[PDB]
Order: structure tokens, then C-alpha cells, then sequence
């Protein structure tokens, strides 16, 4: 069987390279479940369901996207033509 | 197996847990150490002390401030919930592990039962 | 194929070195009195 | 010019050095192509000098034209 | 002891029976 | 759903001509799982479970799924440690900082210590194209950049390419999984890396109920 | 599984390997690892410097020398052969394709 060594690592190179790219996690988006019983306790899981912190990332976006709206009135016409003043780089790359 | 699937059981399970953002951790070390440690909720902060088990269990779960943790007073298991919004800026990538929540409210000892 | 056992020599062996090695055919010597000049100068 | 007194030592130095790099010598990789024609898909060091060739040809011409310690 | 001499009594005791900040956190 | 249909007749008029003239009207969108009535009779599971099993087999799921990945060749890698020694546990490593190389410039970058550890698992050093990925964390070690390539006149080392576009590109994944495919992976999960997982792994894959 | 053994196919690759018989081979310690090989062949006879896979391959085989060594670029492998009956027939390394 050590004769088909070489044969066995040909094709799993050969498969590996269209199984890499064009595949979905389904261990990320929670679709695999199996292993969640041994790591997580069904109290704990459900306070940290109820301590989500969603309102924290929508609120900082908001103060975040009101200051840019202020900056952008303040700018005025943006465009990414080249640039021939410090300021107006400057206020390109902060936006950006 | 189908007959048995057909009954089912509720049980009613009662936990006591403490929950809270720690706040400072202050260890001492000679002989068996002492410290203090902080915890706070939205509405409530207290300081305790601890007990070398206790401190044995947060060393080995290697807990640092602004996370929020778990304890179960019985058995003194201690479970990190998450890490607070406020550091989630500290890095561009994040681990497995690491889990933004907020701060629990109210009193920090509490009692649930469930079923 | 792999030789599972080994015989050594304390006094040649170590991990640090490995070594091992083999009109009248004989090595190049250099008759450069600079270079060895050089040499002994160095 | 360059000998004559009438050019200070400070003019001389930064004229021709300070425009030389300083500080960055080599930021592209290095990259080490045949001594005789450039190729670079095999290289090994010759036993005679230690220049680089690539085939049995250029073997040969090293030996015969080039290798420097002869 | 080897020497046939007695050890520390406390250390006696303790063997038939069986300070500074080393780690400090706080959030910025 | 559930709705049945028989194509009737004799043999030689048509019967699978008909099911293969239906399989590529309908495209390779819609799932289409042929069969013949033989197979069904197993020797590890009742032939009712191998029937549920294909029966699920064609109902089709789309699931998209967007993901950021930090890929390139690394030019820095300087771990560290906290402002003050009592910050942390033992070694007490903070954040490390590691520089990508790609075709449209560099991007220096700040990882968690769980990011270090994994690249340190993988066992990357400078010049090493890696590939992060912002989602779960997961480190993969491509290879070794072809720019040095002819470092060594005699290497065993897998030479990449340098990563084109940006070195943080975000793309979105479609991907079309059946019903049985997430009910296999609840079976038979691949993950864990224990020696108890390895010898798993080794076992043949039996169909189970 | 009878039908699908009956149908074969043909999958070629191409894989650098470098035969040749054997020459003195110095492995030093740090100064990560420091080495150099050479191997003769039928026209030429040429020193390869190696790096620190190479290095710990060539010292987990423990090749002699004076015999016949084939080592493929890609993958790695070192396939030992017996003394030079045989000898090398031309260039160091090959471009030859296996199927
Ligand atoms: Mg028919
Ligand atoms: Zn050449
Ligand atoms: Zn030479």
C-alpha cells in the first residue's frame, strides 16, 4: 500500500483546491450543533442570548455616521480626482 | 424506544448564579494567597473576597477586567460570558472565542429556576 | 527502509554534525606567494 | 575640481554622498539567475569557486573559459 | 537526618502532617 | 410538496428517457436525485432510513454567506507583552502586530493573542504567504512566496504567488447544500482534534438511523 | 463499484526530481542549520546549499555517500538507490512527467 502514496496525495491535491474555495461554514452559521452540548450550559447560553449587544454597535454607527454626514456638508462636492492641496487629501482619507 | 419517545418528563431544575463585569482584580502572593476582587451591574457593585480555590478557578480560566462572568456559588465554576463593546476596537481581527455582551442589570446574586 | 536501530561512536557522534564523505589525478595547490602572503598577513 | 581646496569639505560630502541611499539597500527580493545565461529553473555552486550555473553546457564553459581560480 | 539529628520542629509538624501584589487589573 | 406522479409503459418507450429529459429542463438549479428501486435495500440501516435519507436528498437549500479574510505574504511579526507585568498571567503576551504583502500595497495589522497562537500552530515565519480569516479566526499557511523562490538552491518548500487584489478582500459565498448534507454533518461532525476524534476519523463512515 | 473500476483515467504529473550519484556532504550546527551537498553526475559535479527542511530530510535519512540519491523538488521525497552497474546518464535534474 506504500505504492499509492503518491497517487492518494496526487488526488486529494487535486481536490482540495475546488473544495477550498466554493464552500460554505456551516459550523459558523450555527447549522452543525453536535459538539454545543459539551462547551455550553443551557442557563448560560440563554443570558448570553439576552445580553446581546447589538444596540451598542447601532448606536456607535449612528455617532459615527452623523459625523460624517456634518463632514461631508462641510466638504461639500466630493471626488477622487488627484490631489493638489494637503487639506483636501486630508479630508479624503478621513472620510475614506 | 417509540413507546418511551411517547411520555415525556418535565423536570424543573433550580440554579443560584452571580453575574457581573469585573472591575479590578487585586491578587497577593507569598504561604496561600489572599485578594479582593470587584464586581459591578448596571445597577449595583460590590467588592468580595477571595478564596484560593476561588482564585485557583480564575487563574486557570485566565479572566481579565471588563469581561462577565459566571459563578456558581455551589460549585464556584466560573463560565466567561463575553468581553464588554468597549474593547472591541482593540483589535482588526477577532478570535473564536472572544464574545461582545452587555452588562447584566440588576442585583448581582440571583436565583432561577427552570424547567 | 527505516533503520530502527543504531550504533554510534560518543566520541564522533552529535546532532550538531553530520558529515560524510568518500596526467595523475591530484588537487589544484596555489603557488601565489601574494596569496599566502595574504594569508599569513590575515 | 574635486582636489582643489575651492570646494569645501561640507559641499564635497553632501554633492556626491548625501544623494547616495543610506538607509535602504535592498527592498525587492534577491534573486540569483545563472552566471553564464540567467536561468534560474535549477542553480548549484560550482566546486571550483563557488559560482552559480544551471546546465551541463554552461558546466563546461565555466571550466573552460571562465572559473576564476585558474 | 543522615547524621542522626533531629529536624525543625516546625518543619516536623508540618511534614507528618501534609507579602506583595503579584497580579493587578483594571479597566482604562 | 409531496406530490406523486408514474410514468407508465411498457418497456422501451421512454420511461427514464422522460426522467432525463425533466432533469435538464428543470437545470442544475433544481436538485434531481435519480434512482432505481434495487438500491434501496441495505445492509447497515433499514431500507425505510435509506429512503427518508434520499428522499431528503432533493430538497435543495441556498445559503449565502459573506466572509473577510486577511491573506498575503508576511513582513513583521513583533508579539507584545502588556504595559505592566501585572496585567497579565504568566507569559502575559498582548497583541502582536504582522505585515501583509499583496499586489495593491501592505496593511499592518493588530491580532488577538488567540490569533498568535494560531500562528504559531501553523508555523509561519517571514515570507510565508498566510490567509486569516476574520470569521472564525482560522489561520491557514499557503506557502512560501515565489519571490524567494531561488533563496535556496536546494528546498523543499511549496512556492506561491504573491495574493493578487487587496490583502483584505470581502466576498460573498453562495453555496447550495441539501437537507441530508446538514443532517450528515449533525451525524458525523469532523471537528475535534483529540486522539479519540483521530480514531473516529479512521472508522469507516457506516450509515446510522 | 464494479461498473465505476472498469472506467480509468489518466492523470498526469509533472514533478522535479534531481538523480545523481553521491558526494561529500558537510551538516553544521547553528551559527538555523548550515550545509552544503554535492552531486556528480555523468558531466557535472556541483555543490547545492541546502535550507532547513532539506537539511532535516538528508539527517532522517542519513544518506551515505558514494551511492546513488534520487530527491524530487516538489515533494520532497528521497528515494535511496545502491552504488554505482548503474551510474548517472546526463543532467542533475530532470523534467520527466509520471502518469
Ligand atoms: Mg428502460
Ligand atoms: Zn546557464
Ligand atoms: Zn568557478
Amino acid at each position: 500500500a506504500s505504492d499509492y502514496k503518491d497517487v492518494e496525495r496526487t488526488l486529494l491535491k487535486l481536490f482540495k483546491k475546488n473544495n477550498q474555495v466554493n464552500r460554505v461554514d456551516l459550523d459558523f452559521l450555527n447549522l452543525v450543533f453536535t459538539l454545543n452540548d459539551k462547551d455550553l450550559t443551557s442557563y448560560h447560553a440563554e443570558e448570553i442570548s439576552k445580553l446581546t449587544c447589538v444596540k451598542n454597535f447601532v448606536e456607535e454607527v449612528n455617532k459615527l455616521r452623523e459625523t460624517n454626514k456634518q463632514l461631508q456638508e462641510e466638504f461639500g462636492e466630493a471626488s477622487f480626482l488627484n490631489f493638489q492641496d494637503a487639506n483636501q487629501y486630508f479630508k479624503y482619507s478621513n472620510k475614506q | 424506544q417509540a413507546f418511551r419517545k411517547s411520555i415525556g418528563i418535565k423536570i424543573k431544575e433550580e440554579t443560584e448564579l452571580i453575574e457581573g463585569e469585573v472591575v479590578e482584580i487585586q491578587i497577593d502572593r507569598s504561604g496561600h494567597k489572599q485578594g479582593k476582587l470587584t464586581i459591578k451591574t448596571t445597577d449595583m457593585e460590590t467588592i468580595y473576597e477571595l478564596g484560593n480555590k476561588m482564585i485557583d478557578g480564575l487563574t486557570k480560566e485566565k479572566v481579565l477586567a471588563g469581561d462577565v462572568i459566571s459563578i456558581d456559588k455551589a460549585s464556584g465554576k466560573i463560565t466567561k460570558l463575553g468581553r464588554s463593546f468597549a474593547r472591541s476596537r482593540d483589535y482588526d481581527a477577532m478570535g473564536a472565542d472572544t464574545r461582545f455582551v452587555q452588562c447584566p442589570e440588576g442585583e448581582l446574586q440571583k436565583r432561577k429556576t427552570v424547567v | 527502509m527505516k533503520a530502527l536501530v543504531e550504533e554510534i561512536d560518543k566520541k564522533t557522534y552529535n546532532p550538531d554534525i553530520y558529515f560524510t564523505s568518500l596526467s595523475r589525478p591530484v588537487k589544484r595547490i596555489n603557488y601565489s606567494l601574494a596569496d599566502l602572503e595574504a594569508r599569513l598577513y590575515t | 575640481f574635486l582636489d582643489s581646496a575651492l570646494l569645501n569639505l561640507m559641499d564635497k560630502n553632501v554633492i556626491y554622498h548625501n544623494v547616495y541611499n543610506k538607509r535602504y539597500f535592498k527592498v525587492l527580493p534577491l534573486i540569483t539567475t545563472c552566471s553564464i545565461c540567467g536561468g534560474y529553473d535549477s542553480i548549484s555552486s560550482c566546486v571550483n569557486c563557488g559560482n552559480k550555473i544551471c546546465s551541463v553546457s554552461c558546466f563546461k564553459l565555466h571550466n573552460e573559459t571562465r572559473c576564476r581560480n585558474r | 537526618d543522615f547524621p542522626n539529628a533531629p529536624p525543625n520542629l516546625k518543619d516536623f509538624n508540618t511534614n507528618l502532617f501534609g507579602m506583595k501584589t503579584v497580579f493587578h487589573s483594571i479597566l482604562p | 410538496s409531496g406530490r406523486a406522479i408514474l410514468l407508465a409503459g411498457g418497456p422501451s418507450t421512454g420511461k427514464t428517457a422522460l426522467a432525463l429529459a425533466i432533469s435538464q429542463e428543470l437545470g442544475p438549479k433544481v436538485p434531481f436525485c435519480p434512482l432505481v428501486g434495487s438500491e434501496l435495500y441495505s445492509v447497515e440501516v433499514k431500507k425505510t432510513e435509506t429512503l427518508m435519507e434520499n428522499f431528503r436528498r432533493a430538497i435543495g437549500l441556498r445559503i449565502k454567506e459573506t466572509k473577510e479574510v486577511y491573506e498575503g505574504e508576511v513582513t513583521e511579526l513583533t508579539p507584545e507583552d502588556a504595559e505592566n507585568p501585572l496585567g497579565g498571567y504568566g507569559k502575559t503576551i498582548s497583541h502582536v502586530i504582522v505585515g501583509l504583502k499583496s499586489a495593491k500595497g501592505t496593511k499592518t495589522l493588530r491580532l488577538d493573542p488567540t490569533i498568535y497562537e494560531s500562528i504559531q500552530r501553523e508555523k509561519v515565519s517571514i515570507g510565508d504567504v498566510i490567509y486569516i480569516e476574520a470569521n472564525t479566526g482560522a489561520v491557514k499557511r499557503v506557502g512560501r512566496s515565489d519571490a524567494y523562490a531561488t533563496e535556496f538552491d536546494l528546498e523543499t518548500e511549496e512556492y506561491v504567488p504573491l495574493p493578487k487584489g487587496e490583502v483584505h478582500k470581502k466576498k460573498e459565498i453562495v453555496q447550495d447544500v441539501t437537507l441530508h448534507d446538514l443532517d450528515v454533518a449533525n451525524a458525523r461532525p469532523q471537528g475535534g482534534q483529540d486522539v479519540i476524534s483521530m480514531m473516529g476519523q479512521l472508522l469507516k463512515p457506516k450509515k446510522t438511523e | 463499484q464494479a461498473f465505476r473500476k472498469s472506467i480509468g483515467i489518466k492523470i498526469k504529473e509533472e514533478t522535479e526530481l534531481i538523480e545523481g550519484e553521491v558526494v561529500e556532504i558537510q551538516i553544521d550546527r547553528s551559527i538555523h542549520k548550515q550545509g552544503k551537498l554535492t552531486i556528480k553526475t555523468t558531466d557535472m559535479e556541483t555543490i547545492y546549499e541546502l535550507g532547513n527542511k532539506m537539511i532535516d530530510g538528508l539527517t532522517k535519512e542519513k544518506v551515505l555517500a558514494g551511492d546513488v540519491i534520487s530527491i524530487d523538488k516538489a515533494s520532497g521525497k528521497i528515494t535511496k538507490l545502491g552504488r554505482s552497474v548503474q551510474c548517472p546518464e546526463g543532467e542533475l535534474q530532470k523534467r520527466k512527467t509520471v502518469v
